[PDB]
RNA sequence: UGGAGAGUUUGAUCCUGGCUCAGGGUGAACGCUGGCGGCGUGCCUAAGACAUGCAAGUCGUGCGGGCCGCGGGGUUUUACUCCGUGGUCAGCGGCGGACGGGUGAGUAACGCGUGGGUGACCUACCCGGAAGAGGGGGACAACCCGGGGAAACUCGGGCUAAUCCCCCAUGUGGACCCGCCCCUUGGGGUGUGUCCAAAGGGCUUUGCCCGCUUCCGGAUGGGCCCGCGUCCCAUCAGCUAGUUGGUGGGGUAAUGGCCCACCAAGGCGACGACGGGUAGCCGGUCUGAGAGGAUGGCCGGCCACAGGGGCACUGAGACACGGGCCCCACUCCUACGGGAGGCAGCAGUUAGGAAUCUUCCGCAAUGGGCGCAAGCCUGACGGAGCGACGCCGCUUGGAGGAAGAAGCCCUUCGGGGUGUAAACUCCUGAACCCGGGACGAAACCCCCGACGAGGGGACUGACGGUACCGGGGUAAUAGCGCCGGCCAACUCCGUGCCAGCAGCCGCGGUAAUACGGAGGGCGCGAGCGUUACCCGGAUUCACUGGGCGUAAAGGGCGUGUAGGCGGCCUGGGGCGUCCCAUGUGAAAGACCACGGCUCAACCGUGGGGGAGCGUGGGAUACGCUCAGGCUAGACG
RNA sequence: AGGGGCGUAGUUCAAUUGGUAGAGCACCGGUCUCCAAAACCGGGUGUUGGGAGUUCGAGUCUCUCCGCCCCUGCCA
């Protein structure tokens, strides 16, 4: 089923994810279906983690089945945190 | 890798008396002031008329020379000031300059370029805070150049940061004699550099 | 050398062989039905169209004739059959044939 | 479906020789065949292997020929002791002579020859007479010959027992057992050299293979040090330059070996190299130990007609063929201003100059062969080229 | 924000025109030489043949057994061994083996690109909503026993469990025939008549968690159809019988001659049908001022194939790479009656070739399958290795140091050159040495709170004792091409149309800057040259941007088919055309700004373009079209 | 690795009568010319594949090598 995913990108020695909606089948970097965030495992910038708040919650609302270490990040992006 | 070799004999060829010594090149004896000539069996025979396309090769030569990079490198500068925006001319002269290597040689440190580039291989300088040990280094505005501390202490960075009591800097660059710094100001012009070099020309070699 | 793929094949036989009869049952059966609908035999056809349809859509309760595909068998049984019944002979027994 | 080889006996080579058509190629088929019972796994020549009780085993079961000894001569050099088999119905003919002296020549330490063919002929001489004639031609060319081991028995008759059922323990044949008499007494009066596995690593190459799947194997014994799977090595001698590898596998008799030590024969796939790019008179060894050389000086020993060499000596311009190891190279001979009449008897120091490049280094011995004959023999001097 | 030309036809000139060169590029290969690192990248050929090991499994919280170690001995002892609880070998049942990974053989086609259609369709698992889950019967494995067999395995009798199978009921609802209303290709509602549901599993038990059933909708993924676009030969010109249409059937999830009867004679083609050759297509990539041209390797999307060929089964999905059946070729075993396999998965072999890698380490991370979970599997993947194959960075030293050693080379025998080069003196300290030593990893899970939100806690690193930091620390690699002109760089000797050089013009016949060596010089440098191919220069296929009297080029001339082109005034249409809005134009790449690895290469974030094509709205000069009028063309 | 063949001037070929090596094409000097071709004078121009063995002497008869062709060999 859909999900909600890492896409690895970056380079050797250098991960740099993109958090992504695509389909549960897509090869890991294959053509996702919509780009919703991003994530930088080594914070080597302040800005290590970005995720589209109305959107990621969209998908969540539809069935888009979060990755374990995706949700994670959804999570610490305040995706479920309703208050 | 650079150079590496009977460099007088350069300043020699090029037909402009080059500084590849710092102390000699500057006396009685940077060898243009000998034998003026080219070097080799012939060099102080009839010169043929050079032809358009010899005139830009050692044009071209001659300010690679001065900053003793290789072809490659100072290609791509070249290139590189191309495509960005404003005269290829001095853009390229501008990064040509921001060349920490060539910016420590600027600030006293060192008494040449080829003595400059040991320097900053060996680590003994500094870019706002840790150490950088890559000569092509391009060093960008606001960024304070210096030696490093277990430097301070070499008898070379003595000697050559002793004769700069006095001998002031380009306007592009400050210096503190006492503490070893210096700043890139801003991007030194075609006018401030006066180099025995015409870049409106060496532009033309690379063409056809 | 082998693999628990065999765990599929022998499965498949099996099953091949449950909706294989399933499926003929409906074929022998639906034309048991339209071979009297044309005679006349508007009673025991009904009976026996009604019989099929109940086959039918009993194979598609599994996977053998799924959805629409059973939905079509049916709609050509009570097409032929009824077709062939107002040639000459009124519908008996309601069965299934909505009158 | 491979199978590892595990260590614990000491390793030997050995291999029969002796005049052709006498024994040595069966006797070879009967030795293998017998230690198979109480050990449990078991024109060109045959390397294969039996192991006793004390101690692992080679063997070479060389052709022989007037024709075939390069082929001969190179497992020679690479055995510890030669088994010389002697048939009871000839004796002593001109092959068992042949084999012999050049198993001298090759170096070579101790004999045990083998009695074969017993089984015929019965005569209270002949039996005994053999063992005289040999001993007065294994002294007659500096053999220990009088105190040589000389085990009788019939060869073919031992194996066709063999044939009928696979185990067959300790003499329950007046014949399984005179085999069980060479092969027992065998590892006993011929010793174990010294293998030292300090020195780099360097192992001639005798036949190279193409193995299904894996590549080229290179099969020789290794002359000092060891190699394992992941070690690197240089393919110096007779090519254009040296070629550099890396190796990938290493065997003993068909099977897994996991260090193989100086002294054993042990086939080893080569990391990505094609089969014509590797050949004989080559040498596996490591980066850096040895390289290839052309012209050398050398402290050369003119044999004399009386032991087989030239009667009439050589002038400077002579092409013989050197034997270095597995290989044998040509080369012209030019050397000291006079020197000229280089005639039989002498410990000259001339120069070679071969054709093809093999790995010189001072300190290794040679050969030289000319007509048939070991004119002559040495050791590398100082190397020119 | 973007365009350079030169050599060569002549005694000389101008023109025409071909050839050749300087530029950039490459999955390269070959030669000489070769120190380090980072990031890339590496069978372009035989879609040849391949030893071996691995690349796909998982659930006992679906079910019954065998078997081993242990709670307590059913009885009072080892009896009908109940069951306790964790294991393990299959079997049954389930979900996944249709993804991920490989290759480019085939294919010139709705295969692909693009924009649309489906009132002609499907979509397991995932969400949201509705209603349910009541009765009952049965089988086959496993296991016991018997049997044939070399093996792979196979046959027979008989127990037995389920979320396995079947019958009945409930009918929220759904399917089907007919009638009706709306709607318009088969969609939505309704009435009457038939037909159709379901499984229990673990707990901490009138409640949860995981399932089950029928329906509706969302998602995501797909099928089918359509307009336009997509190479060479016309020395290939006519092609077609399931052929083109129809009617009724079969078939499918669904349209369709997809398939079949019967009927009708059609359908296609110079706007290039049919046939032959070649080829996977695209985003992009190289080049180019641009327009173009060339290309389609790595990365991403689509298609096609899985030894060659045919076929169906199971299934939400395959006519299925590590599933099945059959034929064929080839490989291997055989107790000769039948057996086994398919690397275009990872790694490795062999053959072919100018040429293209380790039978490495790890599931730590990301991603996948199954599982309540713990967790298991994962040659996807993350890494390491080999190769200057490429790009980027770094080193082989720095400052001193003679009107200037030697050696070698020239020499108008005074001297000039190599040359600050060396030596020598100081100075720094690539390597190496000792010490410390990561980021990548915080969630699954446990705990407080409701196993929600939120807070807290624990485990986990293949790369690696690597990066990187500190301290110590030795002067420590240089080669390749070229020097007649084009084209930067000249002298001596040898050679004597020889030997040889040569991209083009051309050099060599006894004073050769052109051959070979030397000295010297120029260019570039861990590289430098060579060959091959693509673009450029080549406005030399000319749309941008050419030509035909004599340079190559006007058809021998009419008449005329298709086609192309079309005077003046006015009005309707608004197809071309132009304008605005809007949907699409994936990502990566390219460009620009800023950041992260000490720089760079690599890499991330953000930003801006954009023809095409769909839709709605508008303009009407010009083109087109319709209509009316005109007489300057033309005809009478 | 082992069998069997071949190898003579620059080039195609001679002495299977074992006594130094000979024929045509070709080439090399001389006259001549700037240098050739032509004409005229005059010249064998050889690692008999190498190196050894017999022989008083070897192209020839023996060996052992080299390169090339051909036939078989060859899974630690
Ligand atoms: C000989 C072939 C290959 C050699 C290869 C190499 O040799 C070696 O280099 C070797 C190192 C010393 C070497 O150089 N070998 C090379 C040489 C070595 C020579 C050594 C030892 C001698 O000493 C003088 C030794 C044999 C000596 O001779 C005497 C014999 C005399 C015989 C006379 C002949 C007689 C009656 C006869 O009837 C006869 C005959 O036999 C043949 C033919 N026709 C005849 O009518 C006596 O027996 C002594 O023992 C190494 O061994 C290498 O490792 C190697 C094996 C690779
Ligand atoms: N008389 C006899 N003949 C034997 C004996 N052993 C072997 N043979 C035979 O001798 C012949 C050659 O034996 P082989 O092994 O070939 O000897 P090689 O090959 O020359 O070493 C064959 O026929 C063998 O069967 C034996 O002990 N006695
Ligand atoms: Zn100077």
């Amino acid at each position: 089923m859909v999900k909600i995913r890492l896409a690895r990108f970056g380079s050797k020695h250098n991960p740099h994810y993109r958090i992504v909606v695509t389909d549960a089948r897509r090869k890991r970097d294959g053509k996702y279906i919509e780009k919703i965030g991003y994530y930088d495992p080594r914070k080597t910038t302040p800005d290590w983690l970005k995720v589209d708040v109305e959107r990621a919650r969209y998908w969540l609302s539809v069935g888009a089945q979060p990755t374990d270490t995706a949700r994670r990040l959804l999570r610490q992006a305040g995706v479920f945190r309703q208050e | 890798g650079r150079y590496i070799g009977p460099v007088c004999r350069l300043c020699r060829r090029e037909g402009v008396k080059l500084y590849l010594k710092g102390e000699r090149c500057y006396s009685p004896k940077c060898a243009m002031e000998r034998r003026p000539y080219p070097p080799g069996q012939h060099g102080q025979k009839r010169a043929r008329r050079p032809s358009d396309y010899a005139v830009r090769l050692r044009e071209k030569q001659k300010l690679r020379r001065i900053y003793g990079i290789s072809e490659r490198q100072f290609r791509n500068l070249f290139e590189e000031a191309s495509k960005k925006k404003g005269v290829t001319g001095s853009v390229f002269l501008g990064l040509l300059e921001s060349r920490l290597d060539n910016v420590v040689y600027r600030l006293g440190f060192a008494v040449s370029r080829r003595q400059a580039r040991q320097l900053v291989r060996h680590g003994h300088i500094t870019v706002n805070g840790r150490r950088v040990d890559l000569p092509s280094y391009r060093v960008r505005p606001g960024d304070e150049i210096a030696v490093a501390e277990k430097s301070r202490n070499l008898e070379l960075i003595r000697q050559n940061l002793e004769a700069m009591k006095g001998r002031k800097v380009g306007p592009w660059l400050s210096l503190d004699v006492e503490g070893m710094k210096g700043k890139f100001l801003r991007l030194p012009d075609r006018e401030d550099l006066a180099l025995p070099v015409n870049e409106q020309l060496v532009i033309e070699f690379y063409s056809r | 050398r082998n693999l628990s793929a065999l765990k599929r094949h022998r499965q498949s036989l099996k099953r091949r062989l449950r909706n294989k009869a399933k499926k003929s049952a409906i074929k022998t059966l639906s034309k048991k039905a339209i071979q009297l609908a044309q005679e006349g035999k508007a009673e025991e056809a009904l009976k026996i169209m009604r019989k099929a349809e109940s086959l039918i859509d009993k194979a598609a309760k599994g996977s053998t004739l799924h959805k629409n595909a059973a939905a079509r068998r049916k709609s050509r049984l009570m097409r032929k059959v009824r077709q062939l019944l107002e040639a000459a002979g009124a519908p008996l027994i309601g069965g299934g044939l909505s009158a | 479906a491979k199978g590892e080889f595990v260590r614990t006996k000491p390793h030997v080579n050995v291999g029969t020789i002796g005049h052709v058509d006498h024994g040595k190629t069966t006797l070879t088929a009967a030795l293998t065949y017998v230690a198979a019972a109480e050990n449990p796994n078991v024109i060109n020549t045959a390397h294969v292997e039996y192991e006793t009780a004390k101690r692992h085993y080679s063997h070479v079961d060389c052709p022989g020929h007037a024709d075939y000894i390069k082929n001969m001569i190179t497992g020679a050099a690479q055995m510890d002791g030669a088994i010389l088999v002697v048939s009871a119905a000839d004796g002593p003919m001109p092959q068992t002579r042949e084999h012999i002296l050049l198993a001298r020549q090759v170096g070579v330490p101790y004999i045990v020859v083998f009695m074969n063919k017993v089984d015929m002929v019965d005569d209270p001489e002949l039996l005994d007479l053999v063992e005289m004639e040999v001993r007065d031609l294994l002294n007659q060319y500096e053999f220990p010959g009088d105190e040589v081991p000389v085990i009788r028995g019939s060869a073919l008759l031992a194996l066709e027992q063999m044939h009928r059922n696979p185990k067959t323990r300790r003499g329950e044949n007046e014949w399984v057992d005179k085999i069980w008499e060479l092969l027992d007494a065998i590892d006993e009066y011929i010793p174990t050299p010294v293998r030292d596995v300090d020195k780099p690593f360097l192992m001639p190459v005798e036949d190279v293979f193409t193995i299904t799947g894996r590549g080229t194997v290179a099969t020789g014994r290794i002359e000092r040090g060891k190699v394992k799977v992941g070690d690197e090595v240089e393919i110096v001698g007779l090519a254009p330059e040296t070629r550099r590898t890396v190796v990938t596998g290493v065997e003993m008799h068909r099977k897994t070996l996991q260090e193989g030590i100086a002294g054993d024969n042990v086939g080893v796939l080569l990391r990505g190299v094609s089969r014509e790019e590797v050949e004989r008179g080559q040498v596996l060894a490591k980066p850096g130990s040895i390289t290839p050389h052309t012209k050398f000086e050398a402290s050369v020993y003119v044999l004399k007609k009386e032991e087989g060499g030239r009667h009439t000596g050589f002038f400077s311009g002579y092409r013989p063929q050197f034997y270095f190891r597995t290989t044998d190279v040509t080369g012209v001979v030019q050397l000291p201003p006079g020197v000229e009449m280089v005639m039989p008897g002498d410990n000259v120091t001339f120069t070679v100059e071969l054709i093809k490049p093999v790995a010189l280094e001072e300190g290794l011995r040679f050969a030289i062969r000319e007509g048939g004959r070991t004119v002559g023999a040495g050791v590398v001097t100082k190397i020119l080229e």
